[PDB]
C-alpha cells in the first residue's frame, strides 16, 4: 500500500523485487511483539494482585499520593496521575498503529499491586507467599539492612516518618512544577512521531522521475515510460521504508535494554532492598515505589543519607592488660577525654566492654 | 505459514482494504470562452479575396460551447477528438473566415484537386485544421445574388503557403443541394509552436458522499470519503493540507462548500485459532476496523460480531468472565479455546485477587520450606557465516 | 534614500488551506528589512519615472482617490511589443495587452485645483494610439475603497506583482491603520487578487498620476524588489497568516527556520 | 539472448537487486549479533554470579532465596539450573517492635 | 560537501531525493551528543572536586 498505494500496474512491478516487502512487515512485527514482551517484563511480577488495607495506619507513613485513588475513573494515584498528563504529543498510505497489548488502566493495578505487597509485606512477596509485618519492623529491617541498628528507628520514627512524608511532598511538587523530568519519554515519543512523518514525507519526493503522483505518471504516460518512472518511483520509495525499518530496529534494540534495565531495577529495588551503590538511587536504598507513567515506569528511591558529620579522634585497637582488644562490630572513638565504641553509620557512643570487643594478639603488633 | 498444521495462537494474513464503489467527477461548469463562437456562428463572413486571419491566444479553447451544435454533419479530428479536448491546451489559433461555393467545401480540404482552390486559398502541405462542413445558404444568401464574392484572383506565379468557381450567377438560394452557399469554418492551430496560452474545457458529474468513491476535483485525482466539514476555507482558498502535506479538504467547485478527505478503511486481517490438532474452528479479527465495513468465516455475515478496541472481531463468543490470557489480540483482549467448544474472546485477568491482613502487632512467619530447581534458558550464540560476495 | 520597511513583503504561497501549521516554502519573496525604494508624486518637477521590472515588484501607497490611477508593463512601451496597461476606475479596470504607443505623459491627468481652483480633465491621453493590439480584458464592474475620503488614512494599497511562467499575478490587501506618518508596524497578508495567462514578459514598468509655482504634490508610494527566499509562515486556526519569519536574516531566524 | 551492449543494462539490475539483497542481509546479521551478544554477555554474568557463588540480588539466578546454579550445555546456548530456598507454611504471630 | 561537493547541478539533481541527507546528519549529530552523555555519565560521578 505504501509503495504501490491504489495501482495495479506499479503492484505488478513491485512483485518482481521478491519478498523485500515481507521482511520489512516480518521485522515490523517483530518490534511490535517485542513491545508487549518488554511491559510484561518490566511490570507483571505479580502472581496475585495485593491490594492494601482500608485502615491506612503504617507506622505513621502516608502513601496516599502513591496509592490509587478509586474516586477517579482510572484508577490511578495522584503522581501518576501527574505523569500522565504532563507528558504531551499518516493513516493514508499504509501506516496503522496497533493498541498495546495492556492497557494502561491495568498497567496501574499492577503497580497498585506491586505497592500493596512492598508496603504490607516487605520483600517477602517477590521471593514467596507474601507475608504482613508492620511498616515500622520493617523499616527497622531496612535500617538493620543498610547497617544502621533497629533502635535508630524505633527512636526516631516520628522524625522519619516527617521526613518521608515531606519528600513525598517535594517530589509530587517538582513534577506538578516542572515537565524537564519526563523528558526521556517525551523524547522517545517525538523520535517516533518524527520517523512516521518523514516516512510520510518522502511519498512527495520525485526521486528523479517525472513526478510524484502515481496516478498522473501512470495517465500522462504510456506503459513503457510508465513503467520506467513507476520504477524509479518504487525503488526511491523502498529505499525510503528500508531505511525507516532499519532506524525502527535500532531503536527498538536500545528501548529493549533500557525496558531490561527497567526490569532489573524493580527485581531488585520495588522487590527488596538492594547494596548495590547508586543502582536504586543515591545514597543508602532503603526501598523504592513504582508508578506507571506513559510509555514507561517511574521509581521512587527511598534512601538514607548521613546528614551531621562529627569528628572524633580514632583508633584501631585498645590495650587493656597487655590485650588488644577490637571492636566486634563499630568503632572506637573519643571526644579528647573519653574513649567509646559506636557504630559505624550514626553517633551512638557506648562504653567499651568485654561484650563490644573481641581480643587478639597483644599491644606490640 | 507453508505448512499444513499451525500451532495456536493469532497469526497476519492478508491485508483487508475497501474497494471503490463508483466514480465522481466535479468542476466548474464553463469558463471563459476563445472567439470560437463568431467564427463558428455569425451574421457576416469576410470577402474569398480577403479571407480572414485572425490571431487567438490568451483564452481557453471550450469545445461544449461549439460542439452543442447540431447542424454539424461529420465533424471528427483524425488525430485527435473534441471530447477529450478537455484537458489539452494550446499555442494559438488560427480562423479563416469566407464565403466560398457550396461545392469548394473540399477544395479547402489539404491534399485536394482542383487549380480552382489555391486561387483564392492556397493548400499547405501541413495543415492540422479539422474540415467543418455545415450550411450557411440562409446567411449567405442575397435576394438578387451576391457576386461581390467573386473569385477574379487568377495570379500567374506559383502561391506559397499562406504568403498573404464562378459557376452561379450569385449566392441564391435557389441553387440545388451540393451548390448552395457554405461557410467553410476550420479552427487551425499548431501546437509546440507559441508559449501555452490556450487551454481546454471541463466536464462535471453528480455528488456523492459517505462512501468510498474515487474523486476527481478540478484535476485533483484521489480516493477516498467526501463528508461535510466544518472547516472554513477562504474565499479564494481550493484544497486543503495537513502537517504531513497530504490532502484532507477540498472545495466542491459547482458547491461553495467544504468537504473532509478521508482515506477508506484498511487494516491488517488478523486469524485467531487452537491448534489444528484441537480443532479446524478459527476467528478473524480486522484490525482496527468499525465492522460496519467488513461485510465488503470469510463472508458478509459477521455471526458474533464483537467490536473492540484493536478493531472487531468475528467468530468468537463474547465472554463477560475473566480468564488468564491465552491468545492475545489487544487492548486487554484475549481469546481461548472452552467449552459444544467454541473460541470465546474476553478480558484478560491479571491474577487472582490478595488482600494481605496487614496490622498494627500481626506477623506471618514461616515453619517449613521447600527447594525449587527452576530452568533458564540463555542464548550464548549463533551460527558462523561468510559470504563470497563475488 | 529608501527609507525602513520591516516586513511588509509577503503576499500567500498558494490556494492551500492549511491550519495551525508552520509551513516553510522557497519562492520570491520581499526579504524583511531590506530597502524598498520611496518616491513622491510632486505635482514642474513630477516624480514619475520609468523603473526596471526585475521579476517582481511590491507597490505600497496611502493615496486616496486614485491619484496613481494604475500601472503600465513593457519592455519596449514603444509600441513594438504587447505592453500591459492597469489603469483602473472605481468601476473597474480595463486589462489590456497591446503593442500600445506610449507618450511621455500619458494619463488621464484631472487638474482639479491645480492651476485653475476647477475640476477640469485637461488632456486624454491615457489612449495615446492603438496601433496594433493582441487582447484586452475588463474586469466585473466592482467598487474597492480607492476614492477620496480622507479622514485617518487606512488606504494601504499593498500590491505585489509577479511574472511568472506566462502567468501575470497580483495580489493586495486593503489595511486599516492610524498612523498618517510613515508605514506603521503590524502584520497583514495580501490575498490574491488577479491571475492572468497573459505571456507577456516585462522589462520595465511605469505608475500613472509644467505647474511651476504650484505647491509641491502630496502624495507618496513605495518600489521594492523581490528575490528569491526561503520563508516560513505560520497559519492560524482560519488558515490566515500570523506571523512570519526570514530564513536568512540573521543567525536566529536561521536557526527558527531549521 | 542479448547483445553485451545492452546486455549490460540488465547485468547491471541483476547486479544492484543482488547487492541490495546481500546489504540487507548482513545489516540484520549485525542487529541480530549485538542482540545475541548482549543474551551472551547476561549469560557470563549469571554464571559467574551464580554458578561461581551466592548472588544477593533478587530474582537474578532464579525465584526465591538463591542458593546455588548449576550450568548445563545447550546448542548454541546455556540452561542453568537455578536452585533456591522458598518458605512454604506460614502462621500469624503477635508481634512488637 | 561528500555526495554532491561544491556543485549547483548535483545539489539541486540531490534535492529530488528528499530529506535522506538531512536524516544522515541526525543520525550523526545523535551518536556526536551521545559521546559526550557517556563520558559525562562514566566519570562525572561526584561534583565535589
Ligand atoms: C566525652 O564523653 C563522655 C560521656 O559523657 C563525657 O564524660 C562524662 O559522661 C557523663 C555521662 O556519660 C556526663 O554526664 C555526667 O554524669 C555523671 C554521672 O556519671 C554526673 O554526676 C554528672 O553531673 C556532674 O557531676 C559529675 C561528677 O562530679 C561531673 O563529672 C559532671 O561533669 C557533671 O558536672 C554528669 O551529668 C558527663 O557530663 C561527662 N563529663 C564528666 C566530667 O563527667 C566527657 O565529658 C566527654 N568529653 C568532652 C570534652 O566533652
Ligand atoms: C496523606 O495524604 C496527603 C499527602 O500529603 C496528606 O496531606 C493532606 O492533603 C490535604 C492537603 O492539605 C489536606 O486534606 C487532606 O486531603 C483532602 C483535602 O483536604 C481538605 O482539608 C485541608 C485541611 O486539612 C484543606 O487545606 C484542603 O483544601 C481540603 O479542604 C481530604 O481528604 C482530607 O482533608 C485530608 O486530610 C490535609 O491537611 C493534608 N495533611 C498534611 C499533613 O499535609 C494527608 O494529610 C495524609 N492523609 C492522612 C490520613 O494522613
Ligand atoms: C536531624 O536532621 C533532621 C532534618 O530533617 C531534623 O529534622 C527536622 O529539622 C528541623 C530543623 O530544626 C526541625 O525544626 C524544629 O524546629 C523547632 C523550632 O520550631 C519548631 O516549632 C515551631 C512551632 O513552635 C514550628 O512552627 C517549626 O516548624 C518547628 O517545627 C526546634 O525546636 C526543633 O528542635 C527542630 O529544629 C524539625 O523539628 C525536624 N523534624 C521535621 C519533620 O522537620 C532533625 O531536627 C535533626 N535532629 C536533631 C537536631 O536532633
Ligand atoms: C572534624 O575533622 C577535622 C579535625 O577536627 C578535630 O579532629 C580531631 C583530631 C579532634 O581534635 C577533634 O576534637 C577536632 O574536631 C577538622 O579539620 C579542620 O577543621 C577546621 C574547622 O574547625 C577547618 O577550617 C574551616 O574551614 C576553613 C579552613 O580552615 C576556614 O573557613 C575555617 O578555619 C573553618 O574553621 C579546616 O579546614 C579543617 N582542616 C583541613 C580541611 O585541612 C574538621 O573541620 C572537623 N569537621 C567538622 C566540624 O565538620
Ligand atoms: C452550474 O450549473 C448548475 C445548474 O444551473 C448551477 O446550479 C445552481 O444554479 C442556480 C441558479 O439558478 C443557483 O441558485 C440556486 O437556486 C436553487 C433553487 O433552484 C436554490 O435552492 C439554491 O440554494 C441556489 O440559490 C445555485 O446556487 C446553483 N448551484 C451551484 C452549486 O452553483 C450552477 O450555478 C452552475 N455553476 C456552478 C459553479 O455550479
Ligand atoms: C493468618 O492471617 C489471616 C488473619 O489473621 C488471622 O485471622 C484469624 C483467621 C485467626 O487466625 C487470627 O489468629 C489471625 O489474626 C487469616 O486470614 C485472613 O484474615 C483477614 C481478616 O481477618 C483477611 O483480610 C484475609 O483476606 C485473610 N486471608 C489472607 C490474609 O490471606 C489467615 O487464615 C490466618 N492463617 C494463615 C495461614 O494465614
Ligand atoms: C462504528 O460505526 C458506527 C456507525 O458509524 C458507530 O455508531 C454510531 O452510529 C451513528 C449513526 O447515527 C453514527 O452517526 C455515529 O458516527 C456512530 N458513532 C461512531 C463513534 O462512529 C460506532 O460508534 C463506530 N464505533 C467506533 C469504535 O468508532
Ligand atoms: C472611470 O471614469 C472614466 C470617465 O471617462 C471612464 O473611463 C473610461 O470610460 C470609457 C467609456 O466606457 C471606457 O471605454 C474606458 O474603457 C474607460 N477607461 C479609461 C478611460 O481608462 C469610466 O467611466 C470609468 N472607467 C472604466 C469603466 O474603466
Ligand atoms: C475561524 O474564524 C472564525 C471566526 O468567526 C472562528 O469562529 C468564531 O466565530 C465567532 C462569531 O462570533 C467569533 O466571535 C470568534 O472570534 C470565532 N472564534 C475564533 C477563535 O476566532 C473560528 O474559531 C476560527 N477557526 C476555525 C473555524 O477553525
Ligand atoms: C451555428 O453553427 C452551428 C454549426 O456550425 C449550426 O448548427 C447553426 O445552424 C449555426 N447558426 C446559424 C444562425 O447559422
Ligand atoms: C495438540 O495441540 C496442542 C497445542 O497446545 C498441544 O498441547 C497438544 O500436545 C497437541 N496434541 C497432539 C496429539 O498433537
Ligand atoms: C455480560 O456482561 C453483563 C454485565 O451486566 C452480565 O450481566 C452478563 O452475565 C455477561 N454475560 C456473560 C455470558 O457472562
Ligand atoms: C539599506 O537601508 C539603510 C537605511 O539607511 C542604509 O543605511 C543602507 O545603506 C541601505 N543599504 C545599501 C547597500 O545602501
Ligand atoms: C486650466 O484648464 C486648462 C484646460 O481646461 C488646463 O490645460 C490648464 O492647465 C489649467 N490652468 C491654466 C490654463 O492656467
Ligand atoms: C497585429 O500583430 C499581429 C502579430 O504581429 C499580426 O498578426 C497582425 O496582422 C497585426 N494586425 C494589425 C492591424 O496590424
Ligand atoms: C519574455 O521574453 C522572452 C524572450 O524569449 C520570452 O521567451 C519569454 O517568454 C518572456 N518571459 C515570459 C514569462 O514570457
Amino acid at each position: 500500500m505504501y509503495i504501490c498505494g491504489d495501482s495495479t500496474e506499479c503492484s505488478n512491478l513491485l512483485l518482481q523485487y521478491g519478498s523485500f516487502c515481507t521482511q520489512l512487515n516480518r521485522a515490523l512485527t517483530g518490534i511490535a511483539v517485542e513491545q508487549d514482551k518488554n511491559t510484561q517484563e518490566v511490570f507483571a511480577q505479580v502472581k496475585q494482585i495485593y491490594k492494601t488495607p482500608p485502615i491506612k495506619d503504617f507506622g505513621g507513613f502516608n502513601f496516599s499520593q502513591i496509592l490509587p485513588d478509586p474516586s477517579k475513573p482510572s484508577k490511578r494515584s495522584f503522581i501518576e496521575d501527574l505523569l500522565f498528563n504532563k507528558v504531551t504529543l499518516q493513516k493514508f498510505n499504509g501506516l496503522t498503529v496497533l493498541p498495546p497489548l495492556l492497557t494502561d488502566e491495568m498497567i496501574a493495578q499492577y503497580t497498585s499491586a506491586l505497592l500493596a505487597g512492598t508496603i504490607t509485606s516487605g520483600w517477602t512477596f517477590g521471593a514467596g507467599a507474601a507475608l504482613q509485618i508492620p511498616f515500622a519492623m520493617q523499616m527497622a529491617y531496612r535500617f538493620n539492612g543498610i547497617g544502621v541498628t533497629q533502635n535508630v528507628l524505633y527512636e526516631n520514627q516520628k522524625l522519619i516518618a516527617n521526613q518521608f512524608n515531606s519528600a513525598i511532598g517535594k517530589i509530587q511538587d517538582s513534577l506538578s512544577s516542572t515537565a524537564s523530568a519526563l523528558g526521556k519519554l517525551q523524547d522517545v515519543v517525538n523520535q517516533n512521531a518524527q520517523a512516521l512523518n518523514t516516512l510520510v514525507k518522502q511519498l512527495s519526493s520525485n526521486f528523479g522521475a517525472i513526478s510524484s503522483v502515481l496516478n498522473d505518471i501512470l495517465s500522462r504516460l504510456d506503459p513503457p515510460e510508465a513503467e520506467v518512472q513507476i520504477d524509479r518511483l518504487i525503488t526511491g520509495r523502498l529505499q525510503s521504508l528500508q531505511t525507516y525499518v532499519t532506524q525502527q530496529l535500532i531503536r527498538a534494540a536500545e528501548i529493549r535494554a533500557s525496558a531490561n534495565l527497567a526490569a532489573t531495577k524493580m527485581s531488585e529495588c520495588v522487590l527488596g532492598q538492594s547494596k548495590r551503590v547508586d543502582f536504586c538511587g543515591k545514597g543508602y536504598h532503603l526501598m523504592s515505589f513504582p508508578q506507571s507513567a506513559p510509555h514507561g515506569v517511574v521509581f521512587l528511591h527511598v534512601t538514607y543519607v548521613p546528614a551531621q558529620e562529627k569528628n572524633f579522634t580514632t583508633a584501631p585497637a585498645i590495650c587493656h592488660d597487655g590485650k588488644a582488644h577490637f571492636p566486634r562490630e563499630g568503632v572506637f572513638v573519643s571526644n579528647g577525654t573519653h574513649w567509646f565504641v559506636t557504630q559505624r553509620n550514626f553517633y551512638e557512643p557506648q562504653i567499651i566492654t568485654t561484650d563490644n570487643t573481641f581480643v587478639s594478639g597483644n599491644c606490640d603488633v | 505459514l507453508k505448512s499444513f498444521t499451525v500451532e495456536k495462537g493469532i497469526y497476519q494474513t492478508s491485508n483487508f482494504r475497501v474497494q471503490p464503489t463508483e466514480s465522481i467527477v466535479r468542476f466548474p461548469n464553463i469558463t471563459n470562452l476563445c472567439p470560437f463562437g463568431e467564427v463558428f456562428n455569425a451574421t457576416r463572413f469576410a470577402s474569398v479575396y480577403a479571407w480572414n486571419r485572425k490571431r487567438i491566444s490568451n483564452c481557453v479553447a471550450d469545445y461544449s460551447v461549439l460542439y452543442n451544435s447540431a447542424s454539424f454533419s461529420t465533424f471528427k479530428c483524425y488525430g485527435v477528438s473534441p471530447t477529450k479536448l478537455n484537458d489539452l491546451c494550446f499555442t494559438n489559433v488560427y480562423a479563416d473566415s469566407f464565403v466560398i461555393r457550396g461545392d469548394e467545401v473540399r477544395q479547402i480540404a489539404p491534399g485536394q484537386t482542383g487549380k480552382i482552390a489555391d486561387y483564392n486559398y492556397k493548400l499547405p502541405d501541413d495543415f492540422t485544421g479539422c474540415v467543418i462542413a455545415w450550411n450557411s445558404n440562409n446567411l449567405d444568401s442575397k435576394v438578387g445574388g451576391n457576386y461581390n464574392y467573386l473569385y477574379r484572383l487568377f495570379r500567374k506565379s506559383n502561391l506559397k503557403p499562406f504568403e498573404r468557381p464562378l459557376q452561379s450567377y450569385g449566392f441564391q438560394p435557389t441553387n440545388g443541394v451540393g451548390y448552395q452557399p457554405y461557410r467553410v469554418v476550420v479552427l487551425s492551430f499548431e501546437l509546440l509552436h507559441a508559449p501555452a496560452t490556450v487551454c481546454g474545457p471541463k466536464k462535471s458529474t453528480n455528488l456523492v458522499k459517505n462512501k468510498c468513491v474515487n474523486f476527481n476535483f478540478n484535476g485533483l485525482t484521489g480516493t477516498g470519503v467526501l463528508t461535510e466539514s466544518n472547516k472554513k476555507f477562504l474565499p479564494f482558498q481550493q484544497f486543503g493540507r495537513d502537517i504531513a502535506d497530504t490532502t484532507d479538504a477540498v472545495r466542491d467547485p459547482q458547491t461553495l462548500e467544504i468537504l473532509d478527505i478521508t482515506p477508506c478503511s484498511f487494516g491488517g486481517v488478523s486469524v485467531i485459532t487452537p491448534g489444528t490438532n484441537t480443532s479446524n474452528q478459527v476467528a478473524v479479527l480486522y484490525q482496527g476496523v468499525n465492522c460496519t465495513e467488513v461485510p465488503v468465516r470469510v463472508y458478509s455475515t459477521g455471526s458474533n460480531v464483537f467490536q473492540t478496541r484493536a478493531g472487531c472481531l468475528i467468530g468468537a463468543e463474547h465472554v463477560n468472565n475473566s480468564y488468564e490470557c491465552d491468545i492475545p489480540i489487544g487492548a486487554g483482549i484475549c481469546a481461548s479455546y472452552q467449552t459444544s467448544q467454541s473460541i470465546i474472546a474476553y478480558t484478560m485477568s491479571l491474577g487472582a485477587e490478595n488482600s494481605v491482613a496487614y496490622s498494627n502487632n500481626s506477623i506471618a512467619i514461616p515453619t517449613n520450606f521447600t527447594i525449587s530447581v527452576t530452568t533458564e534458558i540463555l542464548p550464548v550464540s549463533m551460527t558462523k557465516t561468510s559470504v563470497d560476495c563475488t | 534614500a529608501y527609507t525602513n520597511s520591516f516586513t511588509r513583503g509577503v503576499y500567500y504561497p498558494d490556494k492551500v488551506f492549511r491550519s495551525s501549521v508552520l509551513h516553510s516554502t522557497q519562492d520570491l519573496f520581499l526579504p524583511f528589512f531590506s530597502n524598498v525604494t520611496w518616491f513622491h508624486a510632486i505635482h514642474k518637477r513630477f516624480d514619475n519615472p520609468v523603473l526596471p521590472f526585475n521579476d517582481g515588484v511590491y507597490f505600497a501607497s496611502t493615496e486616496k482617490s486614485n491619484i496613481i490611477r494604475g500601472w503600465i508593463f513593457g519592455t519596449t512601451l514603444d509600441s513594438k511589443t504587447q505592453s500591459l496597461l492597469i489603469v483602473n476606475n472605481a468601476t473597474n479596470v480595463v486589462i489590456k495587452v497591446c503593442e500600445f504607443q506610449f507618450c511621455n505623459d500619458p494619463f488621464l491627468g484631472v487638474y482639479y485645483h491645480k492651476n485653475n481652483k476647477s475640476w477640469m480633465e485637461s488632456e486624454f491621453r491615457v489612449y495615446s494610439s492603438a496601433n496594433n493590439c493582441t487582447f484586452e480584458y475588463v474586469s466585473q464592474p466592482f467598487l474597492m475603497d480607492l476614492e477620496g475620503k480622507q479622514g485617518n488614512f487606512k488606504n494601504l494599497r499593498e500590491f505585489v506583482f509577479k511574472n511568472i511562467d506566462g502567468y501575470f499575478k497580483i495580489y493586495s490587501k486593503h489595511t486599516p491603520i492610524n498612523l498618517v506618518r510613515d508605514l506603521p508596524q503590524g502584520f497583514s497578508a495580501l490575498e490574491p487578487l488577479v491571475d492572468l495567462p497573459i505571456g507577456i514578459n516585462i522589462t520595465r514598468f511605469q505608475t500613472l498620476l509644467s505647474s511651476s509655482g504650484w505647491t509641491a504634490g502630496a502624495a507618496a508610494y513605495y518600489v521594492g524588489y523581490l528575490q528569491p527566499r526561503t520563508f516560513l509562515l505560520k497559519y492560524n486556526e482560519n488558515g490566515t497568516i500570523t506571523d512570519a519569519v526570514d530564513c536568512a536574516l540573521d543567525p536566529l531566524s536561521e536557526t527558527k527556520c531549521t
